[PDB]
This record gives C-alpha cells, sequence and structure tokens, in this order.
C-alpha cells in the first residue's frame, strides 16, 4: 500500500534541455525505486534501478537520485528519442506500485488553431442522427476550450472530443469535437456554433452555420 | 537475446473466459519470475502479481486477488494470465515482464509486446462513413478543411486513407471515441487549397478488417438538401 506520486504530470521541453521529473513515495522505500520509459503502443523499458543505478545499454544522459521518500529522474541534454512517458516504480515491498506517469512533450512557440465547423451530412440525417463537427487544426499548446452553442445556448453532455499526438513535422496538436443530436432535435434549432478559446487567440473564435442557410 | 512474446489481441464479451500467454526465450525460463501488468486505455501501469516458474508460487496485488489467475508451464517456457468470467472493466493492454533482481530489488528488465484485451457486449459492426465538408459560402481562406466521419463501428481499429493513398500531407486521423452505444466513432480530416475545392476530388477510403468491410466516400457539400 505504498502510493507513488509523480510530478509534473506532463511538461514540454526542447532538445538539449536538462529535464527533471520527481517521484514521491507515501512512506520510505529506501533506495528501492526504478524508472521506466514508455512510448505509445510500445512496451515499457527499464532505465534506472535502486534509485541511481543505470540499466545496461541505457544512455548515460539518464540519471537518478534520491532516497527515502523523494526521488528524481534527470535527463541531461534531452534527445529527440526521449519524448515519451516516464514511470517510477517502488520495489521496497509488495504489492509493487507505479507512479502515474510523466509525459515529456515537445516545446514550441504558441500557434493559434485554425477552426472549421462541419454540418451533418444529408446521408446521416436520413438515418435519424445529426453529428456536427468542430475542427481545431495545428495549435500549440495543447490546452484548448471548445464550447458548443445551439440557438445561442451552451450545450453540455452531448459532445465528445479527441486530440492527436504532436505532429511529426510542426509539433502541433489538432482536435476534433463532435456534437450529436437526434434528427428531430437538430431540425428544431437554427444556429449551430463552436466557440474556441486558446492562448494563441486574442479573443474566442466562433465558427457557425444556420440550418437552412448552409 | 532475452525475449518475451505474448499471444495476440482478444475481443471478448462479458462472462466469457480468457487465458492469454507469454512465451520466454533466450534464457533459462525457470530462473526468473514473471510479473503481469495492466494498462487500461489512456492510463498508467498497474502491477497485478507474479509467479515463480520454478515452484509455481504466486502473489497478487490486493485488488487483483481472486479476480485473475497467474500460472506457468515451464516445459514450454510459458506463463499465463486468465479470467473465468470477463467484465468490460477488464478492457486493457496486458504485459508480462521478466524480473531481474538487481540493486536488491525486483526490476522488470524485459517486457512482452503486450496483449490488447477488449471486453464489450457490442457485436462486430462495420462503420457508416459521412462527408465532412464546409457550408457552401463559408470558405473564406486560402486553405479549407475536408474530412470523413467514421461512425458506429466495433471493434477498433479502422484504417483511413485519402485518394487511395495519393494524399498524405496534412491528413489528421483522430483517436476514436467510445460512444454510449458501445460503438466507436472517429474523424479523419485533411487541409487542402481552397481553389481546388471545385477542381479536384477528395475521397476517404475506410477499411474495417473485423467486419471485412470497406467504404469509400467522396467528400462534398450538395447545393440543396
Ligand atoms: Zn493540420
Ligand atoms: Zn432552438
Ligand atoms: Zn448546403
Ligand atoms: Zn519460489
Amino acid at each position: 500500500d505504498i502510493q507513488m506520486t509523480q510530478s509534473p504530470s506532463s511538461l514540454s521541453a526542447s532538445v538539449g534541455d536538462r529535464v527533471t521529473i520527481t517521484c514521491r513515495a507515501s512512506q520510505s522505500i529506501g533506495l528501492y525505486l526504478a524508472w521506466y520509459q514508455q512510448k505509445p503502443g510500445k512496451a515499457p523499458k527499464l532505465l534506472i534501478y535502486a534509485a541511481s543505478s543505470l540499466q545496461s545499454g541505457v544512455p548515460s544522459r539518464f540519471s537518478g537520485s534520491g532516497s527515502g521518500t523523494d526521488f528524481t529522474l534527470t535527463i541531461s541534454s534531452l534527445q529527440p528519442e526521449d519524448f515519451a512517458t516516464y514511470y517510477c516504480q517502488q520495489g521496497n515491498t509488495l504489492p509493487y506500485t507505479f507512479g502515474q506517469g510523466t509525459k515529456v512533450e515537445i516545446k514550441r512557440t504558441v500557434a493559434a488553431p485554425s477552426v472549421f465547423i462541419f454540418p451533418p451530412s444529408d446521408e446521416q440525417l436520413k438515418s435519424g442522427t445529426a453529428s456536427v463537427v468542430c475542427l481545431l487544426n495545428n495549435f500549440y499548446p495543447r490546452e484548448a476550450k471548445v464550447q458548443w452553442k445551439v440557438d445561442n445556448a451552451l450545450q453540455s453532455g452531448n459532445s465528445q472530443e479527441s486530440v492527436t499526438e504532436q505532429d511529426s513535422k510542426d509539433s502541433t496538436y489538432s482536435l476534433s469535437s463532435t456534437l450529436t443530436l437526434s434528427k428531430a432535435d437538430y431540425e428544431k434549432h437554427k444556429v449551430y456554433a463552436c466557440e474556441v478559446t486558446h492562448q494563441g487567440l486574442s479573443s474566442p473564435v466562433t465558427k457557425s452555420f444556420n440550418r437552412g442557410e448552409c | 537475446e532475452v525475449q518475451l512474446v505474448q499471444s495476440g489481441a482478444e475481443v471478448k464479451k462479458p462472462g466469457e473466459s480468457l487465458k492469454i500467454s507469454c512465451k520466454g526465450s533466450g534464457y533459462s525460463f525457470t530462473n526468473y519470475w514473471i510479473s503481469w501488468v495492466r494498462q487500461m486505455p489512456g492510463k498508467g501501469l498497474e502491477w497485478m502479481g507474479f509467479i515463480d516458474p520454478s515452484d509455481s508460487y504466486t502473489n497478487y496485488a490486493p485488488s487483483f486477488q481472486g479476480q485473475v489467475t497467474i500460472s506457468a508451464d515451464k516445459s514450454i517456457s510459458t506463463a499465463y494470465l486468465q479470467w473465468s468470467s470477463l467484465k468490460a472493466s477488464d478492457t486493457a493492454m496486458y504485459y508480462c515482464a521478466r524480473q531481474l533482481y538487481q540493486g536488491y530489488m525486483d526490476t522488470f528488465d524485459s517486457w512482452g509486446q503486450g496483449t490488447l484485451v477488449t471486453v464489450s457486449s457490442a457485436s462486430t459492426k462495420g462503420p457508416s462513413v459521412f462527408p465532412l465538408a464546409p457550408c457552401s459560402r463559408s470558405t473564406s481562406e486560402s486553405t479549407a478543411a475536408l474530412g470523413c466521419l467514421v461512425k458506429d463501428y466495433f471493434p477498433e481499429p479502422v484504417t483511413v486513407s485519402w485518394n487511395s493513398g495519393a494524399l498524405t500531407s496534412g491528413v489528421h486521423t483522430f483517436p476514436a471515441v467510445l460512444q454510449s452505444s458501445g460503438l466507436y466513432s472517429l474523424s479523419s480530416v485533411v487541409t487542402v487549397p481552397s481553389s481546388s475545392l471545385g477542381t479536384k476530388t477528395y475521397t476517404c477510403n475506410v477499411d474495417h478488417k473485423p467486419s471485412n468491410t470497406k467504404v469509400d466516400k467522396r467528400v462534398h457539400h450538395h447545393h440543396h438538401h
């Protein structure tokens, strides 16, 4: 019952940076702490064990320090291959337990999203459902607020969104949000709008259409 | 080299049993314990338990005790993880890992490639594919976005190409979301020059292997509805 807490949950860094990630145990674990690296879809890889011992084959730019309850993983001169998620794990006593992970992401300059709204297709409407989609293209950082308004009333509970991983060329994110209504509900309203708030925008951007004028 | 190879992805319904495997090679299988680790979609690693293949001794984390069975067959250098009755909440990637005791602690020095287990009451179903196109007079920039909405399929994944693979620049295919219906939905979009909207055609090609279906959709916006 040893709880491991990592901080931060995520950070953005540049190639060449000295990156530090911390791990705290709810009670002493002596030196018995290990660090793992994991990339999307792949198995974790052992980096450091016993707080500061480097696993065979792991680059020496990875180092670990700490004892007792407070530990740190340091990556000197971060390399392109190091953008990944890192987990600490205590092996002091059973059950073995992991920290919640720290995601190391790529730092770049602020980029405002381009925003697009798409009405539901006639083919979909025929089947009884209306999906309205809002796209935020190529923005940075990740934090973004997308709000749906229907006849100028804020919607809640009827949308889902997802976000891409950082683009391999420009390190930006993109985001899609889908508002889903029944055809009958869709046909009772006029104005459909997606309002986007993001650091790169001086004020919120709204894209909209009117049913019957689209 | 030391290798752990796991069995293939599983898609099951609640109440069904399941046993997944982890085969070790390039080392003395009986001399190293094997741990199993769960990773729920979008979440971290959770240690489940371990087995010592030399004597069949097992230990489980508290929350996994009585919920799953870890076993091994040393004659074929294989370790197993099994459930008598699956639940949707068992949906996760499962890893086996070799333990190497070093620095006076167990370390997971070699990992299997993972086995994806999806548990749902949903049945196999191919997607419907709908165009994502701007309203007729809304394109007021030099670049426009187009796309396809790939809706109501099970299980993952689908693959989406554009113009039969000819178009790859500026494509974003989003992670699927799981709808309350138990079916998935995703969008794929592409940004193109606005001047091309009336000259060039854009078609998404959507493959769904589990249902053996393929759907092409030319993306446009009709001038009446
Ligand atoms: Zn883009
Ligand atoms: Zn209304
Ligand atoms: Zn129209
Ligand atoms: Zn034993």
